[PDB]
């Protein structure tokens, strides 16, 4: 039984639960792959070794929190848990497909790991731009078992885009048109879309790399008339859409924790935030050049990936006032999880300002490459990605187990967590102005202030990682079963009760048409 | 005894909003006149008055002989 | 939300020997490794 | 140009598939593939919810077009109304084999 | 009935406040952390060439 | 006992062997890059060949024997099937750019010129046209054979399925001996790395197309097939048809354009 | 679209029929406070009328609570309110919260 | 080069980079502006025990929320795509200079005249003479007139690189196979220093730049005793 | 040939509880213990080829 | 453009039988003619070891690592030149 | 004709920021207009200019890299 | 058919709240030491 | 009374000041002396005492808005705590510069620093406003 429940599963809650297990672990490898960063930076001089070790260390922090940890959670754990339920389907369209799409992780994983065990590691930033990353400058397996490692992460969210299109399109009552269908669905339909068209291209991007250093192509190599930038547009291709996929699903949970702790029966201006979210998915693919704006294009080209960067801001700006508008008049419920939901408005919009600051290219020729950049995009994900998946966690945790946290201890979690990632954070954007260069193992000693404060901010948010662990053990520890849960009457995913039976929605809603 | 008068009973939420977004804007319009003022200004001014009078040859010469160049002693 | 008073309820007592052990099974470990790190570099 | 050799639906169609297939033939929906129609919904005229059970879940899309819709489990007996609309609805149990 | 916090949460806000202070005052004074403050104002230049 | 028309499939050990396979295969070729040694990868590949043939198989046992693709689940399937193709489309773009890239700014390295000082391009009028005259074909008989079907006629179906799959075959045969014929090689700096790559993943899915259509010709010949019920061979027809177009594209790009 | 009068007359209207049920008594005021505004005393008493219809002391005394509530921090609101409707009250019968120790916390 | 505690760019100089800071100072204030505005807003929707639960109209304030970013954006676009098309302007370069990026150090080549050429390492902890600054100074500085008009190109003979000098506003990468250009002019004379920006493997933290920027009188000297 | 779907049809019908890939029989069930042991015993190697490139050979 | 065929008014699978003998492997024939046409070996060019071609950063994982995957020894030089 | 050659001037035929094909051109240029004087018997000093742009924009490794190839036999633009 | 309810749902027991603390230990412990002893075997290769 | 996770799918009991009515009462099962009071209660509500009359409220509901809009001491647990588990990782730190960190570069030395100060100040670091601009050069001290 334990075997066929657990390995051989069909069901989308537990596979659900399977991600969200998966995605909790790497979380604490990606936790401590960032507490090796600080600790190097702490204090001036060396601490570990070269720059080798430590970018090997920043590399795998990168990719673990990337696709081990923020993409399992959100799409293969809320989505597998909440989408159906939230459609009234029984399960997703593709069941068992589902079931490879998450076993196809540890091998991932495993993958990584594997990278960096064996010759000195890939230590080539999350981007694996070559040359370094070839076969000269990185000799030996680490970067091939790295370029395995995403395509079989690829291959998992490619299948699970599939699945999730097709349930959310397919799976639906009768009576329900995509205009009837709640937020977060959207959130994971659009992510799914960019998905099923990125994930394909950097497939083809790191295959040319892996040629590369294999069967001796020459895609990226001068010598045989390649170019190393080929690689950074295939690879930013996906990469900027990549982050619309981190975040998307986050922007749903914010909405429906936004509503439901607001006391609302819907989110202010539905439409607007379906039309937000597509304008963003779409003009997500139309902009990765701003990651290159230093590699000697056009200037021409510099104008236009400037004003398509800028322009994302206008349906951003949409969601936010209108998560603001959804608090307007609300009777608030001060619960942790809108604590984190409203540490999110405010954390991303923080991030997304700086953002706007970096889409200028005249000032990202001094910004790039150094650590602006760093405050810039952990302000939208440590601060935005996290804090949305530990909202949505708080929140579901009495649906997926059927027991209750201690809010007094999850309130505690989040204010110790919002000093630490503050503290980490902000003063990179010192660093970033008075030129601290990214990827660095070591600094001039004028730098020395802002990197000691950043990285005794990295300790405080490590208290805040261990503490979750015991609140989620005191809660299973304690077992206060749950008996009601308000609003459900919008918020359909609660209304089989907590944990819902296996099987739900044998029998389909009726809703009519009229 | 006195009876007690009518109060207003209804949009109180609105009437509070209109109230703030205008003192919301006024902040907005008064801080940027003090950032533009205590940042922007100033350092415009500080680059002007520097380059007023400068004399890079008196500061290439000081250079020299504090005897911080490869290149000239 | 509603619950259901604690099935098997936590005292403090048991909450700081749970805090505790989980505090200890992060810090542990690492703090292990780097404790010994000029053992591992000086090889 | 042309002969025979290939099974039809009706021949060959199993399980599921067929009994959708024959339900379908008599106008009938019993996998509920059909979004039902709304009658006035007044507690004269209660829109009528079949279900195999004793209680269903309906989902009310108030006015046309509303993006939010109310969702409340439908108990055997008295009719019950919409929580944000009032429009009525009644169960009617049973078998799986309308 | 008092709770949890109206019986201990004046405690618990007096000593975590007090700890708090007390161990990063410590930790920032007493253990040879280098911040390097700015010279300005703090360090009288020396000759060096 | 469910009242909706949606699959609750049984639980299932292929997704775990299929994830296994691909680190086997993975690990696998990781081990024959840079440790002389070709064991994992024959493992994996066969254990991925093992996965794919058993759960196929399931599925045509859980619709052919046991009914459960009612409409709804077909439309779903519909769904899947198109966009698995639309990713399989991004992929090959990711090549297509990669040959523009350089074909249209050709580096000093080259000569500043393509097709490359020292290259020789196979002439596109020759066993190219014939593989482009090779797949259109096979688009003209796969379409006669879903007519056949839906009309009923299974002789007529069998034939023109065996057709197209004779014509799969041809054109894998015809590039397997271009390929060996070739005066370049992989290794002929950027003009072979994007036309061995591109040509050869498309190569790859010719035969991964074919296979699919060779299923389709025995479980017809098994009778699996109504003449209003055929998933499966639309699908493969849909990935034949993707199959030819891409092959338009490389045969415009590559063989003509950039020679 | 309408008047604060007409919105007003709507609303006694609903609660003065006179066969209201329950399950109207309970949908009205749930829906009523969702406005922004303090229901006026007009309002108020025609609901006050349908708890007595339905003999229901006790949601008569929660409705006066829920003015209180909708007032917010204008604590001059419901003291007026009450005073519009002490008539009713004693003819009625019905306490108020403060009357009953319900306002103690 | 920057210094302790130091918040925002290192004072400019050159003319571009005075242009970046005073683009820099518009386009903060609106991020403070934007960030306040919404942090206040928050903080009001937040504050009020009166309630308002009922479906809200969205169009009018729709309008309001995009029309207005909109603007804010078109204020800032403006003025840095001046800033870039400026700096893209034809400037007639007085001087060429080729710098290639190695594992881990940086050579220069001046060879408009003579064929002068050098590498470039950063000086060890350990022998930094009294005063120097640890990671930054090297060995052999790139010396260059000051007040001139210098065309800047880049290049790698190896992994990528990316040469930069914060003061100055310059960061251009060094990608081997290609060539690309810069300008740079000083406003004054003195020591400007860089850091290597595009992670290049081990020593990619100790690949530092200096310039040294004196009078052409100078710098012709220089040239001539460096062949 | 003949058309012997029917016969299929009843013996993946069977109320047996056997699920689908175990459902034609024993011949199932072998090809799923080759495949399973294929995956797990190549598994245990490949962690073994990880211990092994894990450190130099020199 | 319509192509210069032309028909309709009923359908299916007799039109597409039409259409691959008639046309499809027709083509397939006259391009196999031209093809078969054209066949047989052209003189290979004098060997230059121009440096973006025969590229070998990494040996080849079978043979002796220096032979491509589907080396021809007629028409394939090696980095050093044509095989003996 | 226009000595006082200070440095490479502005070519509106390579207008940004990548020069590459700058350097190559003038590569070739030289080295082209080299090999049709000394074969037509007049002056390679009308070569100059081509020579001075690109020793001032090339890479010395790039130089020498293409000057062993034309030396080898193995240089891929025409010359 | 399967276990349903509160700490059925889980492919961890919950039956002893202590012998859960060893396996959630065991768990994260094992996700966050993983990192440290990567770093500790890269610098004892070399 | 007595809620049960059986009910889940029932009309149910709750306490919220946007809610006022909830679906059900909050006590449906009656004593003997509930039902007469409840018979009374169809009669005139003058003639019911002060005890009957909150008896009635509370069969019908829980808790009254006091009670359930009460505020908590809950923010000093909350905040002591959070101060508390930030203390707790200055301790971590104390540890790490114990047993972990070595000794910063040597130039960090009080005389590094002052040499390094001038010679920042004889090449104008930042002249304009960030560092040398604050060093008055006539009379050789940092301007007041
Ligand atoms: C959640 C992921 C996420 C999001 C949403 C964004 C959002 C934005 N980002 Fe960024 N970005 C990253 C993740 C993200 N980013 C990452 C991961 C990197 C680098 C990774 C690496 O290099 O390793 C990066 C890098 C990056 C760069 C490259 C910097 C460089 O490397 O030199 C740039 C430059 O244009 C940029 C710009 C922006 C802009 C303009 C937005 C805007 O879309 C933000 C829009 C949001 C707001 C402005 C706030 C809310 C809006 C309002 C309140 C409306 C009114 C306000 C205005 C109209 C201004 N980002
Ligand atoms: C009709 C053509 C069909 C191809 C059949 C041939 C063998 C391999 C089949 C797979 C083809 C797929 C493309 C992979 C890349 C290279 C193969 C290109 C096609 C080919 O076969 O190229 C040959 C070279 O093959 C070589 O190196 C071969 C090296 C073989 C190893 C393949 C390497 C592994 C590829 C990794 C794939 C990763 C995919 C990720 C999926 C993405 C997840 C979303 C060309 O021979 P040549 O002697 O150089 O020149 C001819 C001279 N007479
Ligand atoms: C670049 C930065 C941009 C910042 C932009 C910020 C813009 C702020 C704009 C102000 C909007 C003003 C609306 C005030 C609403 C507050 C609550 C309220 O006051 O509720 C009511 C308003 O709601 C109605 O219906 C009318 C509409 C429906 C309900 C209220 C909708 C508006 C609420 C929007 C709140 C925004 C809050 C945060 C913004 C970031 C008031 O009652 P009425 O007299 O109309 O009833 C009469 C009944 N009728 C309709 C039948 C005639
Ligand atoms: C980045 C995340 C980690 C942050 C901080 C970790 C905080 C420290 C927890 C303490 O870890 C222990 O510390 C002891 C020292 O206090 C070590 O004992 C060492 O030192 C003792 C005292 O010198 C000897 O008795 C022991 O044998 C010797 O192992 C011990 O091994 C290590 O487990
Ligand atoms: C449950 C079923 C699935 C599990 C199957 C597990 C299989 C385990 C067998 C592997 O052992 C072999 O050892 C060979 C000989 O020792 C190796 O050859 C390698 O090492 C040789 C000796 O140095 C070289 O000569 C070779 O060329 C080089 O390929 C090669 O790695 C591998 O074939
Ligand atoms: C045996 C069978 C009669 C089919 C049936 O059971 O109806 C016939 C019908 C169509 C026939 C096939 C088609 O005519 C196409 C092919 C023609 C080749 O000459 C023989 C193999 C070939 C693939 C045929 C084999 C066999 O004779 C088939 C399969
Ligand atoms: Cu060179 Cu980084
Ligand atoms: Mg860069
Ligand atoms: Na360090
Ligand atoms: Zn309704």
């Amino acid at each position: 039984m334990f075997i066929n429940r657990w390995l051989f599963s069909t069901n989308h809650k537990d596979i659900g639960t399977l991600y969200l297990l998966f995605g909790a672990w790497a979380g604490m490898v990606g936790t401590a792959l960032s507490l090796l960063i600080r600790a190097e930076l702490g204090q001036p001089g060396t601490l570990l070794g070269d720059d080798q070790i430590y970018n090997v260390v920043v590399t795998a922090h990168a990719f673990v929190m990337i696709f081990f940890m923020v993409m399992p959670i959100m799409i293969g754990g809320f989505g597998n848990w909440l989408v159906p339920l939230m459609i009234g389907a029984p399960d997703m369209a593709f069941p068992r497909m589902n079931n490879m799409s998450f076993w196809l992780l540890p091998p991932s994983f495993l993958l990584l790991l594997a990278s960096s065990m064996v010759e000195a590691g890939a230590g080539t930033g999350w981007t694996v731009y070559p040359p370094l990353a070839g076969n000269l400058a990185h000799a030996g397996a680490s970067v091939d078992l790295t370029i395995f490692s995403l395509h079989l992460a690829g291959v998992s969210s490619i299948l699970g885009a599939i699945n999730f299109i097709t349930t959310i399109i397919n799976m639906k009552p009768p009576a329900m048109s995509q205009y009837q269908t709640p937020l977060f669905v959207w959130s994971v339909m659009i992510t799914a879309v960019l998905l099923l068209l990125s994930l394909p291209v950097l497939a083809a991007g790191i295959t040319m790399l892996l040629t590369d250093r294999n069967l001796n192509t020459t895609f990226f190599d001068p010598a045989g008339g390649g170019d190393p930038i080929l690689y950074q547009h295939l690879f930013w291709f996906f990469g900027h859409p990549e982050v619309y996929i981190l975040i998307l699903p986050g922007f749903g949970m914010i909405s429906h924790i936004v509503t439901y702790y607001s006391g609302k029966k819907e989110p202010f201006g539905y439409m607007g935030m379906v039309w937000a979210m597509m304008s963003i998915g779409f003009l997500g693919f139309i902009v990765w050049a701003h990651h290159m704006f230093t590699v000697g294009m056009d200037v021409d080209t510099r104008a236009y990936f400037t004003s398509a960067t800028m322009i994302i801001a206008i349906p951003t700006g949409v969601k936010v006032f209108s998560w603001l508008a959804t608090l307007h008049g609300g009777n608030i419920k001060w619960s942790p999880a809108m604590m984190w939901a409203l540490g999110f408005i405010f954390l991303f919009t923080v991030g997304g300002l700086t953002g706007i600051v970096l889409a200028n290219s005249s000032l990202d020729i001094v910004l790039h490459d150094t650590y602006y950049v760093v405050a810039h995009f952990h302000y939208v994900l440590s601060m935005g990605a996290v804090f949305a998946i530990m909202g949505g966690f708080v929140h579901w945790f009495p649906l997926f187990s059927g027991y209750t946290l201690n809010d007094t201890w999850a309130k505690i979690h989040f204010a110790i967590m919002f000093v630490g990632v503050n503290m980490t954070f902000f003063p990179q954007h010192f660093l970033g102005l008075s030129g601290m260069p990214r990827r660095y193992s070591d600094y001039p000693d004028a730098y020395t202030m802002w990197n000691t404060i950043s990285s005794m901010g990295s300790f405080i948010s490590l208290t805040a990682v261990m503490l979750m662990v015991f609140i989620i053990w005191e809660a299973f520890a304690s077992k206060r079963e749950v008996l009601t849960v308000d609003l459900t009457t919008t918020n359909l995913e609660w209304l089989n009760g907590c944990p819902p039976p296996y099987h739900t929605f044998e029998e389909p809603t009726y809703v009519n048409l009229k | 005894s006195t009876a007690l008068a009518k109060p207003q009973m209804r949009g109180l939420l609105a009437r509070r909003l209109r109230f703030h977004i205008v003192g919301a804007f006024m902040v907005s319009l008064g801080f940027a006149t003090f950032y533009k003022f205590a940042v922007a200004e100033k350092r415009k001014k500080a680059y002007a008055d520097f380059y007023r009078n400068y004399d890079s040859m008196k500061d290439f010469e000081e250079m020299r002989k504090a005897g911080i160049f490869q290149s000239a002693k | 939300i509603t619950a259901k008073p604690a099935k098997t309820p936590t005292s403090p007592k048991e909450q700081a020997i749970g805090l505790s052990v989980t505090f200890l099974s992060f810090l542990l470990p690492a703090g292990w490794v780097l404790y010994h790190l000029d053992n591992y570099k000086k090889s | 140009a042309s002969g025979g050799g290939v099974p039809t639906d009706e021949e060959q169609a199993t399980g599921l598939e067929r009994e959708v297939m024959l339900a379908a033939r008599k106008g009938q929906d019993p996998y509920n593939i059909l979004a039902p129609k709304a009658t006035s919904g007044t507690k004269e005229d209660p829109n009528l919810v079949p279900s195999i059970t004793n209680k269903r879940i309906v989902g009310c899309i108030c006015e046309e077009d509303n993006s939010t819709v109310i969702w409340f489990w439908l108990h055997k007996g008295e009719a019950q109304r919409c929580p944000s609309c009032g429009t009525h609805y009644k169960l009617v149990p049973h078998q799986l084999a309308h | 009935a008092p709770d949890f916090h109206d019986k201990y949460g004046n405690a618990v806000l007096a000593s975590g406040a007090t700890f708090c202070v007390a161990v990063w005052v410590y930790m920032a004074t007493q253990i040879g952390i280098e911040w390097n403050p700015s010279p300005v104002g703090r360090v009288t230049p020396k000759e060096w060439r | 006992h469910q009242t909706h028309a949606y699959h609750m499939v049984n639980p299932s050990p292929w997704p775990l062997t299929g994830a296994l396979s691909a680190l086997l295969m993975t690990s696998g070729l990781t081990m024959w890059f840079h440790f002389n040694s070709m064991t994992l990868l024959m493992i994996g590949l066969t254990t991925n060949m093992l996965t794919m043939y058993q759960w196929w198989r399931d599925v045509i046992r859980e619709s052919t024997f046991q009914g459960h693709h009612t409409p709804a689940v077909q439309k779903g399937l519909r769904y899947g099937m198109i966009l698995f193709i639309i990713s399989e489309v991004l992929f090959f773009t990711g090549f297509f750019w990669a040959f523009y890239h350089s074909s249209l700014a050709p580096t000093p390295e080259l000569g500043g010129c393509w097709p490359p000082t020292g290259i020789h391009p196979l002439n596109p009028l020759e066993v190219p046209l014939l593989n482009t005259s090779v797949l259109l074909a096979s688009g003209v008989s796969i379409t006669w054979a879903h007519h056949s079907l839906m009309e009923g006629d299974r002789k007529h179906m069998l034939q023109a399925l065996f057709i197209t799959i004779t014509l799969g075959v041809y054109f894998t045969l015809l590039q397997a001996s271009e390929y060996y014929e070739a005066p370049f090689t992989i290794s002929d700096g950027v003009y072979g790395s994007t036309f061995f790559v591109a040509t050869g993943f498309h190569g790859l899915h010719v035969i991964i197309g074919s296979t699919f259509l060779i299923v389709c010709f025995f479980r017809q010949l098994k009778f699996h097939f109504t003449s209003n019920h055929h998933f499966g061979f639309e699908a493969a027809a849909w990935y034949w048809h993707f199959v030819d177009v891409v092959w338009l594209f490389l045969y415009v790009s590559i063989y003509w354009w950039g020679s | 679209h309408e008047t604060d009068e007409e919105f007003d007359a709507r609303w006694v209207t609903y609660f003065n029929k006179p066969d209201i049920d329950a399950w109207e008594l309970r949908k009205g005021m749930n829906t009523l406070v969702g406005y922004d505004l303090v229901p006026e005393p007009k309002i108020i008493d025609a609901a006050l009328r349908a708890c007595r219809r339905l003999n229901d002391f006790a949601s008569a005394v929660r409705i006066l609570e829920v003015v209180k509530d909708k007032a917010g921090p204008h604590k001059e609101i419901y003291p007026y309110v009450i005073q519009e409707l002490r008539p009713t009250l004693n003819e009625l019968g019905i306490s108020t919260p403060e009357e009953l120790g319900l306002d103690k916390v | 080069m920057a210094y302790p505690m130091q918040l925002g760019f290192q004072d400019a100089t050159s003319p571009i980079m005075e242009e970046l800071l005073h683009f820099h100072d518009h386009t903060l204030m609106i991020v403070f502006l934007i960030s306040s505005l919404v942090l206040y807003i928050i903080s009001l929707m937040l504050t009020t025990k009166l309630t308002h639960t009922s479906t809200m109209d969205a169009q009018e304030v729709e309008t309001i929320w995009t029309i207005l970013p909109a603007i804010i954006l078109i204020l800032i676009a403006l003025p840095s795509l001046r800033i870039l098309y400026m700096m893209d302007e034809i400037n007639n370069p007085s001087l060429t200079v080729k710098t290639m990026g190695h594992q881990w150090y940086w050579s220069y080549e001046y060879t408009d005249y003579e064929d002068l050429s050098f590498d470039s390492y950063m000086i060890p902890t350990s022998e930094l003479k009294p005063g120097e600054l640890r990671l930054l100074e090297v060995d052999n500085r790139v010396v260059l007139p000051m007040e001139m008009t210098i065309r800047m190109l880049v290049s790698s003979e190896d992994v990528l690189h990316s040469w930069a000098v914060p003061s100055l506003g310059l960061k251009t990468d060094a990608i081997p196979g290609r060539l690309n250009q810069t300008t740079l002019m000083s406003s004054r004379p003195g020591l400007y220093y860089g850091q290597c920006s595009e992670i290049c493997g081990s020593n990619h933290s100790f690949m530092p730049i200096v310039l040294e920027l004196v009078p052409l009188k100078y710098f012709e000297k220089w040239s001539a005793s460096m062949l | 040939f003949e058309n012997r779907v029917a016969e299929k049809q009843k013996l993946f019908q069977e109320d047996n509880g056997l699920p689908v890939h175990l459902k034609g029989g024993a011949t199932d069930n072998i090809l799923y213990r080759v495949t399973m042991t294929l995956c797990l015993g190549g598994t245990l190697y490949s962690l073994y080829c990880l211990g092994w490139a894990s450190f130099p050979h020199k | 453009a319509s192509a210069a065929k032309g028909d309709h008014g009923g359908t299916g699978a007799r039109t597409w039988r039409f259409l691959t003998f008639g046309l499809a492997l027709p083509s397939v024939a006259l391009c196999t003619l031209n093809s078969w046409l054209h066949s047989g070996h052209r003189e290979r060019p004098a060997f230059i070891p121009y440096h973006h071609l025969r590229i070998r950063t990494k040996p080849f994982s079978w043979g002796d690592g220096n032979h491509t995957f589907f080396h021809n020894p007629r028409v394939n030089p090696l980095p050093t030149g044509y095989e003996k | 004709k226009i000595k006082n050659y200070q440095t490479a001037p502005f070519d509106s035929r390579f207008p940004n920021q990548n020069q590459t094909r700058n350097c190559w051109q003038n590569y070739l240029d030289f080295h082209r207009c080299e090999k049709a004087m000394t074969a037509k018997g007049g002056d390679v000093s009308v070569c100059e200019w081509y020579r001075r742009v690109y020793k001032s924009l090339c890479p010395i490794s790039w130089v020498s890299t293409w000057d062993d190839r034309r030396a080898e036999g193995t240089f891929p633009g025409k010359i | 058919h399967y276990e349903e309810g509160p700490g059925k749902n889980i492919p961890f027991s919950v039956e002893n709240k202590w012998r859960l603390l060893a396996m959630m230990t065991l768990f994260f412990g094992s996700g966050f030491a993983a990192p440290f002893f990567i770093v500790r075997h890269q610098l004892l290769k070399k | 009374s007595v809620v049960k996770s059986e009910d889940y799918a029932l009309p149910s009991y709750v306490d919220r000041r946007d809610y006022p009515l909830p679906d059900v009462a909050h006590v449906k099962n009656l004593s003997a002396s509930q039902k007469a009071l409840k018979e009374k209660e169809k009669a005139s509500w003058s003639s019911l005492s002060i005890d009957e009359k909150v008896e009635l409220y509370r069969l019908k509901f829980k808790e009254s808005f006091a009670e359930m809009n009460r505020s908590t001491n809950e923010w000093k647990t909350v905040v002591g705590a959070a101060m508390f588990f930030i203390g707790f990782t200055a301790l971590l730190l104390i540890w790490e510069k114990h047993y972990v960190y070595g000794p910063i570069p040597h130039t960090f030395e009080e005389e590094w620093v002052a040499k390094q100060t001038k010679r920042m100040l004889d090449m104008k670091v930042a002249p304009i406003q960030g560092f040398s601009a604050k060093w008055d050069y006539d009379k050789n001290e940092w301007k007041k």
